[PDB]
Formats: structure tokens, sequence, C-alpha cells
């Protein structure tokens, strides 16, 4: 089981969006059919907002022990 | 005279290639960058065996491309000492007998260890052999290299880097015998 | 003692193997250390540091105590480890002053480190059947009378024996069973009845057992010092002054410690006795020879004495600052040139002294004499002194006033020695793993020559090693050879010079 | 990178024949880009490799040439580094084995020779 | 070029002869006047130099040598079994041992 | 002294220029590429332990 919380922080969100949007920058393979958006950043938010960016967050406890979420199954809010 | 040498490695596996299954992008970007080279202490790397282990895929910070550390096996031109190998010959030296190995180049024969009636030549470059009743003093290792058959003694390891300040001897030097009864050229035997 | 720790290494590596050199540099590095540390700081695994530990203290080159809460703390000697050196002079010298059993039982010795008496005699018996022939066995008896001999002489000593546990404290063992050296059974052999006969190695209950035997290397030292005085008096006034002080010496040899700022006196009554019978001497030119040595500013004799007539001492510390003070000179004569050398015995015997001075009495001119003073102020050979006017200690404003002290010269030529020995282990080591092929290659062809060379060697196969390719590099063999030969003759012949450099700075410490 | 095991395995040629073989079967369906030298190097050496090799005689060989050879070569005491050369270089005459296994006239008699180049014809 | 110390506290009140500008650095192994004095020979001091051979080729092949494995070793060979050499091994004193060198 | 000084706090990261471990750096990130970790193994065909038994006893 997994005891870290289930929501998206937002240190997590920034850092997925980040990577998420350099990726598209790059000749990355967008999973939503894009309309004409063109910033990087704004694709990746229409990725987020449809849950379908390919990214693992590992979150690191202190001590050594990690917990593997996919970015699909948090809980993502305002 | 080919090993498998279990190695690890970071593979950058850039993003516009994420459409594609990653065991297939592993492998073509390690032939890309083992191929044809000279690791220093293993020898010269043909081409990638096969991927056994495949760790997960990381996401550094500044880059978007993957990093993922890969156990492979990797199949290596290293032949060990005292065995035996048929290669053609390049060209006679002062110091030697040049001898390619197909792929692989620097093979040297030295003066020492050519068979001893004969170790010397005329200020000629092409290297001679005597024996009294046929051909003495006339047989020679024609340039257009018709194969011997030699026996690696010596291998030797240069760590070819540009010495001095910054920002072509081969890193894999190897060094055989022929001295022995039956080796050679294989007309001879 | 960087010098120190690097030729204890190359020593070690050489004697005992790669597993163990490891623990014995950090034993040497570090100092006192519990068993787990070792384990710990060094990296390998507990069974290895075990196995080490014990060869390490077969031969006496680890202590080990006890201390709070019942721990064994290992510590090395890097002296005992240093005299490792001078196995062959330990051998040489008790052929000399033996036969070749007493030189093989001093071998057994220092080789296996500590054994019994039965164990060593038999080794003994065993090892002198390959010197004899025709049908002779070596006994032990023979050999034990030589045993014996060693032991009065005190070449040979026993080691610190273990305690009755019987009569200390019975009950549960301690850790360690803490050793206790005692003097009084250090030379009382044990009597022995057994006798038998070597085996001539044909490949077809013990009543002296805990007693071990070492050899006692503080003996060995002693003979050293004493035949470098006679060699010293031997080259300054006679031959026959050389046997009375070789005989006063011996004289000395028993009744005195090894480290004593002067020895008993001795009556020249029983000088003209103790003579050997082979010179023609009266008493009274044995008065004049006391008298005359007594006259030499080197003063290796003193009176010190009026009564029973001729009253006279032999001095150590006088004598051994006389040797190496030649020593310290020596090398600065064959380093610099003699016009060096005159300027070091000037500012040796003048205590102090300045440039104009030296060029003054030296007849030596200028920029060539200050440029050997300059050379042996570089070389730590010579000292200023800087008489200060002001407290300012400017240069311009005083005198500066060469000095030679002994002490740190000889220290610091010590520290050289120690440095050169470990580059000349170096460079021959270098040569034979730079040859090691044709090394092996050679052990095949003496292999080939050395099997069925007593039945049907034919002649034929003789010329066959020599039609064989070593033939090209048997010239490449005996280069190795003479130069394996140089190094090793050269790594001996250094000890001289380090011995007679330690006898000074051991002589000259109080150690309270 | 980093070397776990520089000699895990010695190899026959076949299997870097095949190897290269089926290295081949996949290639040049897409050109080089001229966007690095890493293709330029790969398709050198692997020709060349696979070149060299086309006229040892290791081709014409299958898998359970290979195993069948080993099992008649099993019963001879013999090392690995020796019944691997006998696989590479397909030895016809007795000068040659007299090389390639070392202390020949010493561990092999004269007919455990011949017996030993009949194994070597009869399957190979 | 003038410098920041005066050249008259250091010297040259004539202010020439300044020393020269070097060029190439010197070289490694300078030349030296003198030899090392050639060794002591005899019939006593030949007999250390071969009982110093002696004493290696004795003590690689006692007991107290522990031996160092072969590692990593490439192929086997029969001239392999030429070089190794069994050995027997000795055994220590426990009572002159503390308890921990047990195994 | 030879102490040796971390650069896990802080204002030593951004001074040696590594991305530092409060805010968006507790964390790491993975990428779900369609992979296949163990993959089956190329067989070996001559060096196998059954055809090679060692030649010394």
């Amino acid at each position: 089981k997994r005891i870290t919380t289930p929501y998206m922080t937002k240190y997590e969100r920034a850092r997925v969006l980040g990577t998420r949007a350099l990726q598209i920058a790059m000749c990355a393979p967008v999973m939503v059919e894009l309309e004409g958006e063109t910033d990087p950043l704004l694709i990746a938010m229409k990725e987020l907002k449809a849950r379908k960016i390919p990214i693992i967050i590992r979150r690191y406890l202190p001590d050594g022990s990690y917990e593997d979420w996919g970015v699909d199954e948090l809980i993502i809010t305002d | 005279m080919f090993v498998l040498v279990e190695m690890v490695d970071t593979v950058r596996i850039p993003p516009w290639q994420f459409e594609r299954k990653l065991n297939d992008s592993i492998a073509e970007e390690l032939n890309k960058k083992l191929a044809n080279k000279v690791v220093y202490n293993v020898g010269l790397c043909i081409c990638l065996f096969d991927i056994t282990k495949l760790e997960d895929a990381y996401v550094f910070p500044g880059d978007g491309a993957s990093h993922t550390k890969v156990h492979f096996r990797c199949v290596v031109f290293h032949p060990f000492l005292d065995e035996i190998l048929i290669g053609k010959i390049k060209g006679c030296s002062p110091e030697g007998v040049h001898v390619s190995l197909g792929f692989f180049d620097d093979i040297l024969i030295p003066p020492e260890s050519l068979q001893q009636p004969a170790k010397f030549d005329e200020a000629e470059q092409v290297w001679v052999w005597e024996y009294e009743t046929e051909e003495g003093a006339h047989d020679l290792y024609m340039d257009t290299g018709e194969e011997i058959r030699f026996r690696v003694v010596d291998e030797s390891f240069v760590d070819t880097s540009p010495t001095g300040p910054s920002s072509k001897e081969a890193p894999y030097t190897l060094v055989g015998s022929i001295s022995e009864p039956g080796l050679g050229l294989l007309s001879w035997w | 003692t960087q010098a120190e720790i690097k030729l204890c290494s190359l020593l070690l590596q050489e004697h005992f193997g790669e597993i163990v050199e490891k623990i014995g540099v950090h034993l040497i590095r570090t100092g006192s250390q519990p068993l787990r540390v070792i384990a710990h700081d060094t990296g390998t695994s507990l069974d290895q540091v075990k196995k080490a530990l014990c060869v390490l203290v077969q031969h006496n080159l680890v202590s080990y105590q006890v201390h709070k809460r019942g721990v064994v703390e290992y510590e090395a000697q890097c002296s005992r480890v240093l005299r490792m050196l001078r196995y062959p002079r330990y051998i040489y010298t008790t052929k000399t002053l033996y036969s070749d059993t007493g030189e093989l039982i001093v071998e057994e010795l220092l080789l296996n480190g500590k054994l019994t008496m039965s164990a060593v005699v038999k080794k003994v018996a065993d090892r002198l059947t390959e010197t004899m022939e025709d049908g002779k066995t070596m006994d032990y008896a023979e050999v034990s009378n030589t045993f014996v001999r060693l032991a009065d002489t005190h070449f040979v000593q026993r080691c610190p024996s273990v305690p009755t546990t019987e009569n200390s404290d019975p009950g549960p063992p301690p850790p360690a069973p803490t050793l206790v050296i005692n003097e009084k059974d250090m030379y009382l052999v044990p009597k022995l009845s057994l006798i038998g006969k070597g085996k001539r190695r044909r490949s077809s209950p013990i009543p002296d057992d805990g007693i071990y035997w070492q050899a006692n290397l503080d003996r060995f030292h002693q003979h050293f010092r004493d035949q470098a005085i006679v060699s010293a008096v031997a080259n300054r006034m006679d031959q026959t002054s050389s046997e009375i002080v070789r005989t006063m010496l011996r004289m000395s040899e028993i009744t005195t410690s090894s480290s004593a700022p002067f020895t008993q006196p001795l009556s020249s009554n029983e000088i003209f006795r103790s003579l050997p019978v082979g010179y023609n001497i009266s008493k009274q030119v044995l008065d004049q020879y006391l008298t005359l040595l007594a006259d030499d500013p080197l003063e290796f004799v003193g009176k010190s004495g009026d009564s029973g007539g001729g009253m006279y001492v032999i001095n150590l510390h006088k004598a051994l600052a006389s040797l190496a003070t030649a020593t310290l000179e020596s090398v600065v004569q064959e380093r610099f040139g003699s016009r060096c050398a005159r300027i070091f015995r000037l500012v040796l015997q003048k205590k102090h002294i300045e440039q104009k001075q030296v060029e003054d009495f030296a007849m030596i001119p200028a920029k060539e004499a200050k440029d050997m003073l300059y050379k042996m102020l570089s070389e730590n050979f010579m000292s200023l002194q800087e008489i200060p006017k002001t407290p300012d200690h400017a240069p311009s404003r005083t005198f500066y006033l060469y000095t030679v002290n002994i002490l740190s010269a000889a220290r610091m030529l010590l520290h050289r020695c120690y440095k050169s020995i470990a580059n000349l282990i170096e460079r021959r080591q270098f040569e034979t793993k730079e040859n090691k092929r044709l090394l092996e290659k050679s052990q095949r062809v003496e292999a080939i020559i050395a099997s069925m060379q007593a039945t049907g060697a034919e002649e034929a196969q003789l010329q066959e090693i020599e039609e064989m390719i070593t033939a090209p590099e048997r010239q490449q063999l005996e280069t190795l050879k003479r130069n394996v030969n140089k190094l090793d003759a050269s790594e001996i012949q250094v000890d001289e010079t380090i011995f007679l450099l330690e006898s000074y700075i051991e002589c000259t410490m109080k150690r309270q | 990178m980093e070397v776990k095991d520089a000699n895990s395995a010695l190899l026959s040629n076949y299997e870097v024949f095949q190897l290269l073989t089926d290295l081949k079967e996949q290639r040049k369906e897409s050109g080089k880009n001229k966007h690095s030298s890493g293709q330029q190097n790969l398709n050198t050496i692997t020709y060349e490799t696979l070149k060299y090799i086309s006229k040892t005689p290791c081709r014409h060989q299958s898998p359970e040439i290979v195993r069948e050879f080993l099992t008649a070569l099993k019963s001879h005491k013999l090392t690995k580094a020796e019944k691997l050369q006998l696989l590479n270089h397909r030895p016809v005459t007795a000068v040659e084995i007299q090389l390639m296994v070392e202390e020949s006239e010493e561990r092999l008699t004269e007919e455990q020779i011949e017996a030993l180049l009949h194994t070597v014809t009869s399957i190979l | 070029a003038a410098y920041t110390f005066n050249i008259e506290a250091v010297g040259f009140s004539k202010g020439e002869k300044l020393p020269d500008v070097v060029l190439k650095p010197p070289p490694l192994f300078p030349d030296t006047d003198y030899k090392p004095v050639p060794l002591k020979t005899g019939e006593g001091e030949e007999y250390m130099l071969a009982l110093k051979q002696e004493l290696r080729e004795t003590m690689k092949r006692m007991p107290y040598f522990i031996e160092t494995p072969e590692e990593r070793q490439d192929i086997e060979r029969y001239s392999k079994r030429y070089m190794k050499v069994y050995k027997e091994e000795w055994i220590p004193d426990w009572r002159r041992l503390p308890r921990e060198m047990m195994p | 002294f030879g102490q040796k000084d971390s650069v896990c706090g802080v204002s030593e990261c951004i001074i040696m220029g590594i991305p530092m471990n409060i805010g968006t750096g507790l964390f790491k990130l993975l990428h779900k590429a369609d992979r296949d970790p163990n993959p089956p193994k190329r067989p070996l065909i001559f060096d196998t332990n059954e055809f090679h038994i060692p030649l010394v006893t």
C-alpha cells in the first residue's frame, strides 16, 4: 500500500507541467488532439486536464523508501 | 577470439523517439555508441548482443530526454594470450610485418619472433626467409597479403588521449609471434 | 616516518604477501587498534584479518595488551619490521662465529619466528642431510651441543612465557593469556634425551612444549657494535692494539648493558691473561698501549681508575659519536668532493665560524667556499645561528654563525638511507615485473633441462633449447641477473650505514 | 559506462556469424541521416567483421553441429580454449594441432592426435 | 620593466649584470660530477648476496606466506597446473595467541 | 583539518548550480515508456556448463 497524500501537490503539478512542456517543445508525440495551440505549456496543461501525461512521480520518503504514483491516478485540483 | 562483456551504461533516449518501443531504441542507441571503438580494458566492441536488465527511465532536470540504466552484454574482439589467428598482410616495415585481421589493423610481428634462419632484409622493404634446398633467400612476404597464420603473445593498452592543454597511436596494439613450427603463411605447411 | 612506512610496506609485501602487508601497514600507520577496527578501516574479510594477525604475531612483529572492559589492542613494531632487512648479515655472522649447524639454527629461527628446541634441532638435522652423503646421517646431539653454545653466548633466547593458570587466577579464561617475560629462564635450556636421525626426503608427547625460542637481535647488535669499534681501532692504530680492544670488548660482553654510557672497568692484570696465546707481548708494553690509547683525543678508552695498577674502561657513546661523525663526513666527501669535506670538518671542529674565517682557515678561495657552504645548507648538513643585535632579527644587522650539529644531520642521513633502500627495492621489482615473461620462459626451459637430467639425458635436447628462441634473449637474462644481483648487493651494503647511524641515534636518547 | 565482467563467456565464431546475419536482416530499411558518425561506424564494423568471418571455416555450421562436436570432443581431456580454437579453425593436418594444444607431444599420443583429426573432420 | 621591490635593496648598485633570462627549463636529470664508490666484494660479502636470494625463494614457499588468490583469470591452461603448488598449512599455538584469533 | 562540507544544504546548492531539495526538487520524475524489463536472453550455444567439465582433477 501507499501511505502518502493522494492529492497532487503544487510542486508536483509545476514540475510535471514543466517536464511535459519541455518534451512537447522538443519533438515528442502529443497525447491529446491539439487545436492550433502553439505555446507548449498550454498543450501540457490540456494534457493534464484530460489525464494523459506519461509521467510517473517517484516520491522519496527521507529514509530511502519510495512510492511510485502515476500522474493519471493523482487527484489534481485548482 | 570473441567474448561477452557484461557492461552497464546510461543511455540518453531523446524525446522524439518515444513512439517506439524502448528495447529497440536502447539497442539502436548503444550500437550507435559502442560500435567500432576500443574500450580501454576489454577490447574492441563489435556490436550489441542482448539487453539483460533495463531499469527505470528517469528524467533529469533541465533536459526532457529520458535517461535509463541498461544492463547489457556486448561481443568484443579480445583474443586471449597464446591464440592462433589467420589474417592478411598489409605491408612490411623496418619494425616488422604489419598484419591486418580484416576489421582490425594493428597486429605487429617483431623481428625477434620471425622464423630464425633469416631475420634481415637487404635494405628492401619486404621481409624474407631462407631455406637451403628450395627458395634460398628469395622467399618473401608479399604486400598483396596472402593469408598467414600467427600466434598472439602480447597485447597492450595505451590510453590515447590529448596529452597537453586543449579545448594518434593505436589504443589497442597487439603483438604476435610466428616463430613456432607450422605457422607463417598457409602456403608453407 | 613516511620513508619507514614505505620500506616496511615493501619488506612485508616481499616476505609475507599482500593481505598481510595491508594489516601490517595499517598497524604501523595508525597505531594501537582493536581487532574489529583493523577489519573495518581496511575493508577485508575477518578471517583474513585473523590469519594476518596470527602470522604477524608469530614472527614477533605485532604485540598485544589487555585494556579496560576486556579488549585486545594490537600494535606493530616498526623497528622490528625494519630489522627484517639485516637477516643475511645475521646468518653470515653466525656462520662466522660458529659452524654450519649454528648457521642453520639461526636460519630456522629467523624464518619460522618462534620454534621449540625439539622442532629446530629436528629441522636442522633434516636439512644437514643434503649437505652430506654416503650413508652418514646427522644426529640430534651435536646439533643440541651447538644450540646450547648459542644459548650460552645469548644469541638465541627464549620467548616470553605463558603464566601457570592453575596458580594464576583459576576459573574463566581471559581473552588474552597475558604473556610475561621472565628474566630467570631466558637461557636455561630444557634437557633432552631424545636422539634420532634425519630423513633423506624419500617421499615413500613433547617435553619442552610451549618453550619457544627466538633470535635475540639485541645481542647481534651488540656484536656488530663491537666489530665496528674494533675495525675503527684496527684502521687507526695497529693490529695488536685492535686485538687488545677486541679482548676488552670480549670481557665486556657478558657483564654490562647493551645501552650503557660506560661499561665495567677492567684491570690490566686480567687484560694480560685474557689474550689468546699467539701474541708475544709483555705487561709493560700492554701498559704502554693502554696509556697511549688513553692519549688519543678520539678517546675510545678512559682511565676511570687507579687501584690494581692499570685500570681501564672502553667508551661506548664517544666511540659511536666518532663512528657517526666519520659516516656523516664520508657521505659529504663522496657527494660534493674533498674540498667541501674540508669545509665540513672545519665547521665541525671549530664549533662556530663565519665566512671570512672559513676562507682564511681552509685555503679555499671565494666563489668556491661559499658555494660549498650554501650547497651544504641546502641539504640540512649545516645549520645557521643568527646572533641578533636588535629583536627585529633582520639580516642586515646580525652575524651568521655556521654550525654542524651531528644529531640532526645523522637523523637526516638515516631518513635518506631508508628512502634509498626503498628506491633500490622499487627498481628491482620493476625489472622483474617487466621481464617476468622471459623469466617464466626460462623457468620452463630449465624445468625441461631439469627433468630426466640424471637418466636418459641426450645431448640433442641441449641443442634444442639453444635452437629455441630463448638464445637471443639469454643476453637479456644475463643483464637482468646481473642487475638484480647488483641491486640486492647494494640493498645489503646500505645497512652498514644504517646500523652505524641507528646506534648513535639510539644511544643519544634517554627514554624517561 | 562500467564493466562488471571483462571476461564473461567465450564465443565460437558461429555465434558471431549468426548475430551479424540477424543484424543484417533488419538493417538498411532507413538509411543514414548524416546527424552523427555512429551509423557509419556501425555499418563499417558490422560489414567488415562479417566479411572476415565469411572466409573462415565457421560458415556452413549450425547449432546442432556445435552440439555434437562438443559432445564427441567431451571425452578427450582438453580445455575450453583449445576446444574453441579447434571449433573455429577446422584443422586438417597434425602440424597445427601441435600448435593449438599445449604440450601436444606430452599429453596426446600420436594415435590420439590422429583420432582427434578424425573427430574434427567427421563432424564439421 | 620596473619592479614592486627596489632592486637596490636586493643589490646591483651598479645596476648591471642581472641574472640571465632562462629560455628552456633545466633537464630532469642533471649531470653529476661524481659517481658512486664501487661495491665491496669478497668471499664473505658474496655469501650474503646468495643467502638473500635464498630467503626470497624459501619464504615464498613457506606456509607463513599467505598466498593471494588468483582473480578473474581468462582461460584455464594446461601450463597453469605447472604453476599451482599445493602447500601444507601451519597451525598456530593457540595458547600464546588470544581467544579472538580462533576462526 | 580537511573537513568535508556537504552540498546538501540549500545555499551551497544554489552556489554549486545543482537543483535543491526543497520545493520542486524533493521528488524524481520517471518516464512511462513502453518498455519490457528482463527481456528474453539470446542463448549461448558454445559455452554452457554441461559441455565443459573442467580438466584438472
